[PDB]
């Protein structure tokens, strides 16, 4: 009898459709510590984590632990028939048969649910490690999806390349050559536009844009994204959701010449 | 970790390519010169034209090879609109060249392409050739429209001798010290079916399975119904001694072999066998039509059965 | 409950059967790291993707086994070629090092273009990504892409070879299964293992009981009696009580022209005829089959090979 | 209304002149309710046509007969004419190509989605016309059956061919055959004498025995052999010379010089012959038919069953390729061998 | 190159033998005829002769192919502009001449 | 309303065994008004209740997708699914590889019930991966019992002997004696269906015809063959029809052994070249010819 | 070898994006004077003029007169990716094959370059003769875009009615026909002050298509100007601030 109370139920919608570009369907690993999502890429190029802590739901019910899996397109669907001020409340059965979806607006008696069909799903825990990275770089989320679209058009991959100064963002393709340098912020009174960079060796990676911007999609989510990353390890890319989890993002680096 | 060999001895230079030689010849010629008009080359696979066009275009370009040269494969996409939209680009695409030089496009598999795709592609051709040549390359030349060839120097590429493959293989035996003995070059050379890139691999792969290269190891490495045992095949069915063909056929059959594999063997078998002319032609005439009734879905033992009386009675 | 073909299907190497060379080759390659891309062919069902799972699976633990071997299949279609197997074929791995694998199922029903940019995608990545091809027929395979890879041909199960491994299941699904019910199951299986599972199980469905009548009924194919007492009908009853008795017992008991003719092919060749008269007949039977591929009506084409039987015996008696 | 063939063409099924038994069962299966698909079939110029149009003449009103001019496309785009009228629609699908598939089923969608436009004044369906079933794809004629399952209430379908040999079981197990014969000699005698007569003309009975078997029972090529003999002369008599159609006389020139010397340059010229046959559209088939019924004018009988077997057999291959003067070659040059053999022995 | 350097210039560089250069200028003059159409053997010329006929009388030449995407939306764009629009010049140059490469 | 799915009704047997399996596929053949359709039918409604209900299936892309549509939907829970796709031998071949395709990757969710007509579908899950059930038609004297009450109570005015001619032309199977009575009623207006009429429907040669060209082919001379060929054409009988018949007569005559092996080979040959889309005049003057040579000796 | 930067490099942007429609592959003509273009339609229906002064750039070095093609799709996928505030610094060589462009961030710790290839595109331009119009229409360059708009969903084709007491717009199509007239101001607001200069009343006919083409440099400037003659063809002219002039001219409908 799974019940989980969301006052700010527009968070759901842009996690939803944060997934449904790069990931189709996925198990949510609910258990009484919280709700976690873990699935990997069709192409088996990249991954997708997600972590929903339980202490940011207004009241989170999970009595026993499940393993609920749904299609992630048909549950954003429904999810955009709710509006973005509606308290959203997940509710699962004492077995996960259908997810009950209810929309209750914010002040007035209008009430909607939801009902979805369920899926079921062969998946394994994928060993995601907690490693050091030899470079890590903080700047603005919509700061870095223009820089992700900008050089989508130059090319369908980017070379980075990280110095204690700054982070440089180079590509290339048919119609010509590209490269976007962006130094260390020196002095702003807030990170919301600041780039953080921190690193310790010099690192140079290059990646698929079009994951990039299928990764860019979660930056509705949060004003400003983290990017992590070392040499020989996929790009690491997570988006501090506001006192609730994380999404991170996981995306192996392409083949040198 | 090591290259394959088909790889790792890849020829870099037209001086090292033991194909077609008066095409060779011609392509060196195409070189030194520099105004090399637009050029096909169609053949069997792994003869070496793809060796041979980025070696021209290495020697003409040179330096310059890194953006003077465009290369489009299967693996890419070579759509309608790839043609119109890359090919154009990159021939309208300003690159300063020696007077000799033009940008080169080499479009590899080029009988993969469709109808509309070349058809665009023609004007294209036609339009920037005062800069820009193009480098097909297809294994059938009826693939590629009649105007395409029209506007380009065809060049056949053939089979190569077993002369050349011999001396291609023992120069890798040279480089890699490999031992051998001559049934195991021959029966390379008879995998091979001409082909220099089956030849390396065949023997690469025989060399790492079980060192020593010799007859045996090869037809073990590289299964195959045996020449040999179809070679007593044929000659039984000469002499119409149906019931010796059978036994064969059926230890064969008995091995596993599909009947696919076995009928492309007694063909291969068929090339050089000697026997009478006017009664190989109806062995091959035969040996067609039964394949035929194979490759359309009736690849029963009782086909091959009815191959081997049918020979026999071709001699009566 | 949960069908034997997979709920008894191999999980490590040990429970192959046959191919112990094979398994050899390909541990001794992994091994040493000398993994070269793979061609494996042969008949259905002698375990070439179970074989492949496995030494994956011995190399690659489950917890990164998802994230560096894309499992694919050919017939769930050229976009598959220049989509997810060049991206994954274009990127290393994610946790561990060392090469990636890619395996794809019915890899003779891909289009020759296909095969012509799987060729090219394989050599342009084959440093740090591994092919492994699996397909029934190897003619079904560019000559140009089958030179990439090395040629591993899964024969046929041989019966004494496989048999130990249906009396592990006999022991685990309690069916009683008798001496000749096991040779039938043998013989119809030909080599299939896949075969031998389904027909085991669809019998033990049927009636719960094994024997050789028994599968026989349940596959519909002929019993060797049945072929004998139709050859010797053919031999020697006139052609009008030779086609009565024979389509009485084809519309008696079911049976199909292809498998009866494939059994008289087999005695044919098993009886001593005379060269001749042997020659004359596979002829015939051989054009007879070609008859029933296009879809002809069976009753003339079963005349026809009792029409074939019947001019020998004056030839014989001679 | 010029052309005897049209003019003199009945428009009910009660005028018919011939298989006035198949035009009884006919009109029974009209007038009674739950009209079924159907499969007419028989010789060309025995009357297929003439008989589906009156069937179309009781089954609607007389206005069936106002047909009109139509042309659809269909998505693959490949445009095509067809026939119609404000009850049903003709069409030869195997005209499309191999997208002929395609075509009858957006047809068939059209007329159904149509029929239900309140086309009902007399019919609950619309009747979609077949012409040259037998010339269809394996997979069409599947497309057609399934289609025809589809849209049973809504439509009906009548089928035409001049054979049920190339027509798939499945279409013929779900639809009525309905087989109209050649008529015979007497019958292509009192309709040609009938015509002759209302016409205010005199058809002698021999002359009409001559038109008949030279017509080789085809109804159309009797009247307009007729019709030629009678603007070349109206006085007829027994000696009439009555005309025939140029590729005929050719054949049998082509039949011959075949006959008449069996050498190689001989042998080219038929190809040469052959290439102006196959020039002009006339079926292979027709062709070897016909040479083949010329040559065994000149055969002995004894060698006359060797003759047709060999070009039984040169046709099934004919059949099988594509190149149709590889076969046909193929054919000569084999009779000209056994013929060489036979005369020379 | 040599070609388009020894192209002809004016109506003396045609060539003799040739009876479509010297029919062509009578229909092209200002008999009411509306499209035109090539037919017979390569090797005449017929690309360059409605260049020569439109430069000996002044008229304005337009040229297309099959190397721009050939929607019919597209067809209007490149058709209806290059027929029913005048010229950004002199009055003498403003007729123009349009000529239409791989139909299929 | 046609009468034939008025009337389609022996193998209840097989219910209780796919009820027992609390699951290798299905594959049903047999004559087609054998009642497999329904027998499936009733076998589900069994197995799953009232209250379970289950799709039933022309393309092979389509088809397959759905498939998966279908099968990758959760289940309340029973476990398993089974599908129809009856007309199996209808699909072509490259088709029915497809459909075997798709029968794995989705036997962890559902089955297939296969329903075709037999050898004529293709070889791979013929053999493995199907239990096959075989339906035995009906008895010839229960048909006939059958289409008696069939004719009784639809008031057609048929005799005894007509029936037994209507359930020999419908060789072995059911459905088409219904289909073809109704057809001839209709046809003749009720008034009377003699056994001509049923010829004609069912379009059998009548026999004599057959005798006819026997009599051409023991007389001897190439003209009469010609002559009687060209008449049979003319009637418009299908040479399929003609070949089957005449090999129906010849297999039960007095001929020698030899002249019937030759006759029938020849049968044979004819047969598969009509089957290629030969031309039927030549290939029925050809094995008239050969029945001559046998018959003049 | 060419240098040159612009402060204001909105500019940039606007007018290279108001240009690619009409043409896609132009000549530029680097000189001392500053950069010109003038790119002209295969078929000849319409011309177009751009001239930036040197002096407008902030800085600006040209060595040597030189031309080099330019693709005007790719700049305009080049230049969407600078912000509206950035700095746009162009440079090239003597011959060189690519284009150096650079957008600066105004000091915001963000650097961006870019190098484009160019085309083999040596069409040297042709002069257009400079005509004293018989009407001259200078009125705001919204309004404008709004009657192209307008006009064009009713027909292909616009008549142009020049009259001294208002101008007149009219088209015509098969869902009917519908006039517009702008009346001479009496100096209202200034942009809006439409201004006409009749010294004959003239009357012409033009595709709208191209019209509408011509209006997507509105954002350039709140005024447009508009001048013709009987037998010149028509002169659509935008001020661009002080950088220089953006001109369009299309020949009128036979
Ligand atoms: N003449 C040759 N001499 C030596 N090695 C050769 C020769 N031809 C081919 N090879 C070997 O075969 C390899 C494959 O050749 P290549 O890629 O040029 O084939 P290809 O003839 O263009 O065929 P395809 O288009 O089917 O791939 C070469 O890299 C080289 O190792
Ligand atoms: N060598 C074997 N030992 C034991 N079981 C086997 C063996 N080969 C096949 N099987 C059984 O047959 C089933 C099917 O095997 P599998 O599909 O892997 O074979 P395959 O030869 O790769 O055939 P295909 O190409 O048809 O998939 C297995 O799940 C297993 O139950
Ligand atoms: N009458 C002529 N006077 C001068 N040069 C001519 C004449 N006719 C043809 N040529 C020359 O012959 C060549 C043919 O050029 P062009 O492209 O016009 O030929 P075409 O016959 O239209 O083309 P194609 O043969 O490809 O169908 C050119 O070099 C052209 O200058
Ligand atoms: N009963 C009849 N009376 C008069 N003329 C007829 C009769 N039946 C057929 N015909 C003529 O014979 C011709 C046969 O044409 P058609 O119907 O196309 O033959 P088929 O359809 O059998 O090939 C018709 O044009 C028609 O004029
Ligand atoms: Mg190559
Ligand atoms: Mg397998």
């Amino acid at each position: 009898m799974f019940e989980a109370r969301l006052v700010q139920g527009s968070i759901l919608k842009k996690v939803l459709e944060a997934l449904k570009d790069l990931i189709n369907e996925a198990c949510w690993d609910i258990s009484s510590s919280g709700v976690n999502l873990q699935s990997m890429d069709s192409s088996h190029v990249s991954l997708v984590q997600l972590t929903l802590r339980s202490e940011g739901f207004d009241t989170y019910r999970c009595d026993r632990n499940l393993a609920m899996g749904v299609n992630l397109t048909s549950m954003s669907k429904i999810l955009k028939c709710a509006g973005n001020e509606d308290i959203i409340t997940l509710r699962a059965e004492d077995n996960a048969d259908t997810l009950a979806l209810v929309f209750e607006a914010p002040n007035q008696e209008k009430v909607s649910d939801y009902e979805m069909k369920l899926m079921d799903l062969d998946v394994e825990q994928l060993g995601i490690p907690e490693q050091e990275y030899s470079c890590v770089v903080k700047m603005p989320s919509g700061e870095f999806a223009r820089i992700c679209r900008d050089l989508s058009h130059i090319g369908d991959a980017v070379v980075i390349s990280c110095a204690k100064d700054g982070v440089k963002f180079s590509a290339s393709g048919e119609l010509g050559n590209g490269n976007i340098k962006l130094s260390q912020t020196s002095n702003v009174d807030k990170e919301e536009e600041a780039v953080t960079i921190e690193m310790n060796e010099p690192v140079q990676l290059t990646f698929a844009l079009r994951y990039l911007n299928f990764f860019t999609k979660a930056t509705p989510l949060s004003s400003t994204v983290t990017l992590s990353m070392s040499a020989d390890v996929p790009l690491v890319v997570e988006y501090k959701i506001a006192d609730m989890g994380h999404l991170k993002y996981y995306l192996a680096p392409k083949i040198e010449d | 970790y090591e290259l394959p060999w088909v790889e790792k001895y890849r020829p870099v230079k037209l001086n090292e390519i033991v194909g077609n030689e008066d095409t060779v010849s011609r392509l060196e010629v195409f070189a030194r010169e520099g105004n090399v008009p637009n050029i096909i080359i169609a053949g069997p696979p792994g003869t070496g034209k793809t060796t041979s066009i980025l070696c021209l275009a290495r020697a003409l370009l040179g330096p310059a090879l890194k953006d003077a040269m465009l290369e489009l494969n299967a693996s890419n996409d070579r759509g309608i609109d790839v043609v119109r939209n890359k090919i154009k680009m990159f021939a309208q695409q300003k690159v300063t060249l020696p007077k000799g030089r033009h940008k080169i496009i080499i479009l590899d598999e080029a009988d993969s392409m469709t109808d509309g795709a070349q058809q665009a592609l023609r004007r294209t051709m036609e339009i920037y050739s005062k800069t820009t040549r193009f480098a097909l390359a297809c294994n059938a030349s009826d693939k590629i429209i009649e105007p395409i060839q029209s506007r380009c120097a065809v060049l056949r590429y053939t089979k190569l001798t077993d002369a050349q493959i011999l001396t291609r293989l023992m120069n890798v035996i040279e480089k890699e010290r490999v031992p051998y003995t001559d049934d195991g070059l021959e029966a390379i050379i008879f995998t091979a079916q001409g082909d220099m890139r089956q030849a390396l691999n065949n023997l690469q792969s025989t060399f790492s399975g079980f060192g020593f290269i010799n007859s045996e190891n090869v037809f073990k490495v590289c299964d195959e119904p045996h020449p040999l045992l179809v070679k007593e095949m044929i000659q039984h069915c000469v002499n119409a001694n149906i019931d010796e063909a059978y036994k064969i056929l059926a230890h064969l059959w008995h091995l596993g072999y599909s009947p696919e594999d076995i009928i492309g063997n007694i063909f291969r078998v068929c090339k050089t066998f000697q026997m009478a002319e006017y009664l190989k032609l109806e062995f091959i005439k035969e040996i067609g039509y039964t394949h035929m009734k194979i490759a359309e879905g009736v690849n029963s033992l009782l086909q091959m059965a009815g191959l081997l009386a049918r020979l026999c009675q071709k001699t009566m | 409950n949960l069908p034997w073909v997979e709920k008894y299907r191999p999980q490590t190497l040990n429970d192959l059967i046959s191919h112990q060379d094979i398994l050899s080759t390909i541990q001794k390659f992994i091994n040493e790291d000398r993994l070269p891309h793979l061609l494996l062919y042969g008949p259905p069902g002698t375990g070439k993707t179970s074989t492949i799972l496995a030494c994956a699976k011995q190399l690659y633990k489950d917890k990164e086994f998802g994230s560096m071997v894309l499992e694919l299949n050919a017939s769930d279609d050229i976009d598959i070629i220049r989509g997810p197997i060049l991206s994954f074929a274009s990127t290393r791995t994610i946790f561990k090092k060392g090469f990636k694998l890619v395996i794809l199922d019915e890899a003779d029903a891909m289009t020759q273009d296909a095969q012509n940019a799987l060729r090219r995608v394989i050599e342009k990545f084959t440093e740090n990504t591994r092919f492994c091809l699996i397909c029934n027929y190897l003619s079904k395979i560019i000559p140009a892409l089958q030179s990439r890879c090395t040629r591993f041909r899964f024969g046929p199960l041989t019966p004494e070879l496989m048999v130990p491994r249906l009396e592990h299941v006999v022991e685990e699904e309690k069916v009683d299964i008798s001496e000749d019910g096991m040779k039938a199951l043998v013989t119809l299986s030909s080599g299939d293992m896949r075969r031998a599972l389904n027909i085991l199980q669809s019998t033990n469905m049927a009636f719960g009981k094994v024997t050789e009548e028994t599968v026989y009924t349940c596959t519909g194919h002929p019993l060797k009696s049945d072929i004998a007492n139709i050859l010797d009908w053919m031999l020697n009853q006139d052609f009008t009580t030779a086609y009565r008795n024979i389509t009485e017992l084809k519309t008696l008991k079911g049976l199909a022209l292809h498998d009866i003719l494939t059994e008289i092919h087999l005695f044919v060749h098993r009886v001593d005829f005379p060269s001749s008269v042997r020659i004359h007949l596979l002829t015939k039977m051989a054009d007879i089959e070609y008859r029933l591929s296009v879809g002809t009506n069976e009753k003339i084409q079963l005349s026809s090979l009792i029409a074939a039987f019947q001019v020998t015996r004056d030839l014989i008696v001679a | 209304m010029s052309l005897w063939v049209d003019k003199y063409r009945p428009c009910s099924l009660g005028r018919l002149d011939y298989h006035k038994e198949q035009a009884a069962q006919l009109r029974n299966l009209v007038q009674c309710g739950d009209f079924p698909h159907l499969l007419v079939y028989g010789p060309s110029g025995a009357g297929k046509k003439t008989r589906i149009m009156c069937i179309l003449r009781e089954l609607y009103g007389v206005g069936v007969e106002k047909l009109r001019i139509e042309h659809q496309t269909i998505t693959t785009k490949i445009e095509i004419s067809t026939i119609a009228s404000n009850y049903h629609l003709e069409v030869n699908p195997s005209d499309a190509g191999n997208s002929d598939r395609v075509v009858i089923q957006e047809m068939l969608k059209t007329v159904a989605q149509s029929q239900q436009l309140e086309t009902n004044s007399q019919r609950d369906f619309k009747v979609v016309l077949l012409t040259e079933v037998d010339k269809l794809t394996k997979d069409a004629q599947h497309a057609l059956r399934r289609t025809m399952e589809k849209y049973m209430s809504t439509c009906r379908l009548i089928l035409c061919c001049n054979s049920t040999s190339k027509v798939i079981p499945p279409i013929r197990s779900r639809c009525l055959a309905v087989r109209v014969p050649a008529p015979s000699i007497e019958d292509i005698c009192h309709v040609l004498s009938t015509v002759c007569k209302k016409e205010g003309l005199n058809l002698p009975s021999q002359l009409a025995h001559r038109l008949a078997e030279k017509s080789c029972r085809n109804l159309r090529k009797a009247l307009l052999m007729c019709e030629a003999c009678r603007v070349q002369q109206y006085p007829f008599t027994a000696d009439q010379e009555i005309p025939e159609t140029d590729w005929e006389v050719y054949l049998r020139e082509t039949a011959n010089a075949i006959v008449s010397q069996q050498t190689p340059q001989r042998l080219l010229e038929v190809r040469g012959r052959l290439y102006e046959l196959l020039t002009h559209c006339i079926p292979p088939e027709i062709i070897m038919k016909g040479l083949l019924s010329e040559l065994l004018h000149n055969c002995d009988g004894q060698l006359k069953g060797e003759v047709a077997q060999m070009a039984a057999y040169y046709e099934h291959r004919l059949q099988l390729g594509s190149k149709a003067i590889y076969h046909l070659e193929a054919f000569v040059a084999k009779f000209m061998a056994l013929y060489k053999k036979f005369m020379e022995d | 190159l040599w070609v388009d350097e020894f192209a002809p210039r004016h109506y003396t560089e045609l060539l003799s033998d040739d009876f479509t250069n010297r029919c062509l200028l009578k229909w092209l003059k200002l008999p009411k005829q509306k499209v035109a159409l090539l037919c017979g053997p390569p090797g005449l010329g017929k690309t360059t002769l409605a260049h020569v006929i439109a430069r000996h009388a002044g008229y304005s030449v337009v040229e297309m192919n099959a190397s721009d995407d050939r929607s019919p939306e597209v067809f209007r764009t490149r058709i209806e502009a290059a027929t029913q629009m005048e010229s950004v010049l002199g009055a003498g140059g403003k007729p123009n001449c349009l000529v239409i490469d791989e139909i299929d | 309303v046609p009468w034939v799915e008025k009337y389609r009704p022996f193998q209840e047997e097989v219910v209780a065994v796919l009820k027992k399996s609390l699951l290798p596929n299905l594959l049903f053949y047999g004559p087609p008004g054998t009642g497999k359709t329904s027998t499936i039918l009733a076998a589900a409604r069994e197995l799953f209740g009232p209250e379970l209900f289950r799709l039933r299936v022309r393309g092979i892309q389509v088809v397959r997708e759905k498939v998966k549509n279908f099968a990758q939907l959760t289940v309340s829970g029973p476990p398993f699914k089974i599908v129809i796709l009856d007309e199996a031998d209808s699909m072509t071949s490259a088709a029915q590889a497809a459909l075997r395709r798709t029968m794995e990757k989705e036997s962890k969710t559902t089955r297939f019930c296969l329903i075709c007509n037999y050898v004529s579908r293709i070889i791979e899950p013929l053999t493995s991966r199907c239990s096959k059930f075989r339906f035995k038609p009906l008895s010839d004297k229960i048909q006939q019992q059958r289409l008696l009450d069939i004719a009784k109570k639809e008031n057609v005015k048929i005799s005894d002997e007509g029936i037994a001619y209507l359930v020999k032309v419908s060789e072995g199977d059911l459905r088409k004696a219904i289909t073809f009575l109704q057809s001839a009623t209709r046809l003749t207006g009720g008034k009377e269906i003699t056994e001509k009429v049923i010829t004609d429907i069912a379009g059998v040669i009548p026999a004599e015809k057959i005798d006819g060209v026997f009599a051409a082919c023991q007389s001897g001379s190439f003209d009469k063959l010609e002559a009687v060929v060209k008449d049979l054409i003319d009637e418009g009988h299908a040479a399929t029809q003609l070949v089957n018949q005449l090999h129906d007569v010849v297999v039960e005559n007095n001929l020698s052994d030899k002249q019937k092996s030759i006759i029938t080979e020849k049968l044979a040959e004819v047969d598969k070249c009509l089957a290629d889309g030969a031309d039927e005049h030549l290939q029925l003057i050809s094995l008239c010819a050969t029945v001559m040579q046998q018959l003049s000796q």
